[PDB]
RNA sequence: UUGACAUUGUGAAGAGACAUAGUUUC
RNA sequence: GUUCUUUGUAAAGUGCCUUCGAAGAGUCGAGUUGUUUGGGAAUGCAGCUCUAAGUGGGUGGUAAAUUCCAUCUAAAGCUAA
RNA sequence: UUGACCUCAAAUCAGGUAGGAGUACCCGCUGAACUUAAGCAUAUCAAUAAGCGGAGGAAAAGAAACCAACCGGGAUUGCCUUAGUAACGGCGAGUGAAGCGGCAAAAGCUCAAAUUUGAAAUCUGGUACCUUCGGUGCCCGAGUUGUAAUUUGGAGAGGG
């Protein structure tokens, strides 16, 4: 069971993997299933969207901060800053997180002015029933999409300091590898009797 | 309050006061049937923390049940096969001894759906547990927004699925890098993991 | 802090324009509060000493507090508590029997 | 779980209708393909939008 | 399909291509990786020399990711600036207005020199640097600047 | 089968220490 | 959509000042045995022995002492897709 | 002598409830060997089959004692991916997950621990009447060894 010159291969199937096979051939029947549930949810929920309006954030980690991506819901603080309780925000299709924190102006703001923006660009029927029929658009992601923000300009003045920036990297890297041993240079000093 | 009081002293298990009151009890539940039924919480600060309450519909079940290994029944420790599987003596089973007695009363009380447990003494022999349970057809809790809960199907024996409090922790469903293993349920995640999955389209 | 602006080093990371948020309640989990306090100060004289704290104020007394410690280790789960294990019964002995 | 359908490039499969789409001129290639296109006025036969 | 499958071919032959003597069995080497260390390791060494045995150091629980960091070289550079904006560029190497190329945003991680851009003004903002890409575009009027 | 720990409590005499007060252990 | 009773000397929302701010125990945690896991000086589960605290506690995938920092808030509960 | 209380019993006592079946899928327990390793015991088959207890139209999980280490994210479930990877392994045969990213769907919450103390404000049942999935009056009873209102950490409470 080793022969000629081939890549060594690992296919795990010494289980009864033929009792687990799935294959969705239904696909195209559950794409038809979620559509109607989608028109059903619509009908149903009447003049209102079928999302909640969600809120940016920055991504996490080094790979995918650059990027900017719909949150889960909008901090105590942002709703606050936006004039608005989070008891009511949570009636007027927007998205409440209790557990998202603001430690970033930038991102705070913009979060309050998708706030401002939404609430200008919706109305509100009153509780009694006059119900003034008003037609339905289907997505407050849509309607209020997230933009990546702009970081710069095109084109600029070069401004060379001279301190390059590959040994910048260097030195910066280099402080940080000794930080330790040179403190305990400065202990072990510091007990000159 | 003085429930806070008994939550504090029963923290003391082997302080003086406590300890001649660990052995009076242990001795007086031991002497009555292995399942019978308490006239009231002997914890009610514990009872009442775990969803107890004081109306009927709500019951109290002390129940015993032995301590220590599995040991593992075939015939004369005979095990026939592989000797990884050879052991019969150090042998533990998954689910707690409070498992065990909220099972055994449960039955005993078909009627009555367990709500959660706790532990009130141990010797060498027995661990002692008084079951909190609570009676679904009773008008009192069907009302009660709180509890009715506890009347519809998706609830009967709970105890014997492990979705009381012992249950859930034996099945080790808890959020993390440590539970990945168990924790949506360990089967189903099992059999999650070794499905093979075809599209029309072959990916 | 204050990040450095760069991708290496002490303070590595973009900067950013900082906020610092109100403070969870959660986050003063472990708190004393005065009715814990009391309550606990009560039951402590209420119901006494255990065995292996008994035992422990002996050792510091007659053995010292590093002993005491690391029997107090074995004892309790692990060393962080027999400190504040010992460092407890350092203290019901001054405020007792002392001062 | 024998492979039922099959994955085409999509734009293979648009060199392929486009070539279809042009030859639905070339009135030899009708004529061969069974299509009794002799009495035609003419190829692409092109009829007034009212239909 | 089927069709054009050499079992039709072999149909009214006795062996089926498998031959006479040696015949078609079950499992003549064994299964799968075994007798790797024995009967069949003339075609381990060799083909797969390095397969028994360790090297480096084990890591636990190794998050790819914290090591994203993708690799452009100076050979491509001006790509990422769109044609149409990029032919401007070009023809007025200068300073006070060079082009600004966040190469973060264009999702590499380091920038590495591999050869010969124009000698023309950039300014490129990226996490890392060789000192060779360093050198060059500052040899085209140019610099780094460090970004994050 | 043998040991240790838990179930395990109460007196008394004799040993064992802070090193010839009694908390502790045999 | 309509119509009838006003549920109220009722119930709820929001700004400032001050004082407080109770938060799950034979559990957490530990030793050991066994099982299980990709989890490696030990991933989960269970038995026996030990057994907490409150500026505490858990986690931070290499054991330990020291000093920090980050992040949640266990040992009680319901819940559509 | 009479009346309580605690604990414990008895009725063919008033009214209810559990059992068995089904079991594709689901929540648990318990648990193999054939097999693979060209022998074989650890390993593998497999946390599989058989055995046992328990549910539903789904179940289970679920509003973080989470993931991270970021400029941080934010209940759960599933799909695409991560990845035949980190790792485990007579480091042999073999095995093998997770965080980020995209997507389906989206939803959030309540108890315990608090003196109503200028008023147990709460509830089963019997009974009469009614406009009966219920309401009201009345009477036994539950309950202070605590039934309501209020509060659930995102908070929140008391005075102003
Ligand atoms: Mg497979
Ligand atoms: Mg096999
Ligand atoms: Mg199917
Ligand atoms: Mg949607
Ligand atoms: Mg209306
Ligand atoms: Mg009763
Ligand atoms: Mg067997
Ligand atoms: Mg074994
Ligand atoms: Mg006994
Ligand atoms: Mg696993
Ligand atoms: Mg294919
Ligand atoms: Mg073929
Ligand atoms: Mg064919
Ligand atoms: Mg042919
Ligand atoms: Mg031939
Ligand atoms: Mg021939
Ligand atoms: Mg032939
Ligand atoms: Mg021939
Ligand atoms: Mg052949
Ligand atoms: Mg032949
Ligand atoms: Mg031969
Ligand atoms: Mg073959
Ligand atoms: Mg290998
Ligand atoms: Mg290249
Ligand atoms: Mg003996
Ligand atoms: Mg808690
Ligand atoms: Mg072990
Ligand atoms: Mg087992
Ligand atoms: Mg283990
Ligand atoms: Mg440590
Ligand atoms: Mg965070
Ligand atoms: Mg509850
Ligand atoms: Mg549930
Ligand atoms: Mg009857
Ligand atoms: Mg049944
Ligand atoms: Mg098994
Ligand atoms: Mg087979
Ligand atoms: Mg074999
Ligand atoms: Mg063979
Ligand atoms: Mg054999
Ligand atoms: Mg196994
Ligand atoms: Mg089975
Ligand atoms: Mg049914
Ligand atoms: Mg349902
Ligand atoms: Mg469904
Ligand atoms: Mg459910
Ligand atoms: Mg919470
Ligand atoms: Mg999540
Ligand atoms: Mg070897
Ligand atoms: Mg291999
Ligand atoms: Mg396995
Ligand atoms: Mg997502
Ligand atoms: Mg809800």
């Amino acid at each position: 069971a080793i022969s000629k010159n081939l890549p060594i291969l690992k296919n795990h199937f010494r289980k009864h993997w033929q009792e687990r096979v799935k294959v969705h051939f239904d696909q195209a029947g559950k794409k038809v299933s979620r559509r109607n549930a989608r028109a059903t949810r619509a009908a149903k929920i009447a003049p209102r969207p079928l999302d909640l309006l969600r809120p940016v954030v920055r991504a996490p980690t080094v790979k995918y901060n650059r990027k900017v991506r719909a949150g889960r819901g909008f901090t105590l603080a942002e709703v606050k800053a936006a004039g608005l309780t989070a008891a009511y925000a949570r009636t007027i299709g927007i998205a409440v997180d209790h557990r998202r924190q603001n430690r970033n102006q930038e991102i705070f703001d913009a979060n309050v002015q998708r706030l401002k923006e939404y609430q200008s660009k919706i109305i509100v029927f009153p509780r009694n029933g006059k119900a003034p029929e008003a037609e339905q658009v289907l997505s407050a992601a849509a309607t209020f999409p997230i933009a990546q923000p702009a970081t710069d300009v095109e084109a600029r003045a070069v401004q060379d300091n001279g301190e390059s920036a590959f040994r910048t990297l260097r030195l910066a890297r280099s402080e940080k590898k000794f930080r330790g041993i040179r403190e305990k240079r400065a202990r072990e000093k510091a007990e000159a009797e | 309050g003085a429930y806070k009081y008994l939550e504090e002293l029963q923290r003391k298990k082997q302080s003086d006061v406590l300890r001649f009151l660990q052995r009076v009890r242990v001795w007086e539940y031991r002497q009555k049937n292995v399942i019978h039924r308490a006239a009231r919480p002997t914890r009610p600060d514990k009872a009442r923390r775990l969803g107890y309450k004081a109306k009927q519909g709500f019951v109290i079940y002390r129940v015993r049940v032995r301590r220590g290994n599995r040991k593992r029944p075939v015939p004369k420790g005979a095990t026939y096969g592989k000797p990884t599987n050879q052991g019969v003596n150090e042998l533990k089973y998954q689910r707690s001894l409070r498992a065990t007695a909220e099972e055994r009363v449960g039955r005993r009380a078909a009627n009555l759906r367990v709500l959660n447990s706790y532990w009130v003494n141990q010797d060498s022999t027995y661990k002692y547990f008084e079951v909190i349970l609570v009676d679904p057809q009773h008008k009192a809790i069907r009302r009660d927004a709180r509890y009715n809960w506890i009347c519809d199907p998706v609830h009967k024996h709970r105890e014997a699925r492990g979705l009381t409090a012992t249950g859930k922790k034996s099945r080790g469903i808890n959020k993390g890098h440590k539970f990945n293993n168990t924790k949506a349920g360990r089967r189903k995640t099992w059999k999650r993991q070794n499905t093979l999955s075809l599209w029309r389209y072959r990916k | 802090t204050v990040k450095t602006g760069i991708a290496i080093g002490l303070n590595k990371g973009k900067k950013v324009t900082s906020m610092t948020p109100a403070p969870k309640i959660s986050y003063k989990k472990g708190a004393a509060s005065n009715r814990t306090k009391f309550v606990r100060s009560l039951v402590r004289e209420i119901a006494g000493l255990s065995p292996y704290e008994r035992r422990l104020i002996d050792l510091i007394r007659n053995s010292g507090e590093k002993r005491a410690r690391k029997v107090a280790k074995k004892r309790l789960g692990s060393f962080t508590r027999a400190k504040a294990k010992v460092e407890e019964m350092n203290n019901i002995i001054a405020a007792s029997r002392r001062h | 779980w024998r492979k039922w359908n099959v994955k085409v490039n999509h734009n293979e499969k648009r060199y392929a209708t486009a070539s279809a789409i042009a030859a639905t001129a070339v009135a030899s290639l009708v004529l061969a393909r069974g299509h009794r296109v002799e009495k035609i006025p003419e190829i692409p036969l092109v009829v007034s939008t009212d239909l | 399909p089927s069709r054009f499958t050499k079992t039709r071919k072999h149909r009214g032959h006795v062996s089926a291509g498998k031959g006479r003597i040696g015949k078609h069995r079950k499992h003549p080497g064994g299964r799968g990786m075994a007798g790797g260390q024995h009967h069949h390791r003339i075609n381990m060494d060799k083909y797969h020399p390095g397969y028994f045995g360790k090297v480096g150091m084990r890591y636990f629980h190794k998050q790819q990711a914290h090591f994203w960091k993708p690799v452009l070289n100076l050979d491509k550079l001006w790509t990422l600036i769109p044609e149409d904006k990029r032919d401007q560029y070009l023809k007025s190497a200068s300073k006070e207005t060079a082009p600004v190329i966040d190469t973060l945003a264009a999702g590499y991680g380091k920038i590495l020199g591999k050869g010969r851009i124009p000698n023309v003004p950039v300014i490129v903002k990226a996490r890392f640097v060789s000192k060779l890409a360093e050198e060059k575009i500052r040899a085209a009027g140019g610099v780094v600047e460090l970004i994050a």
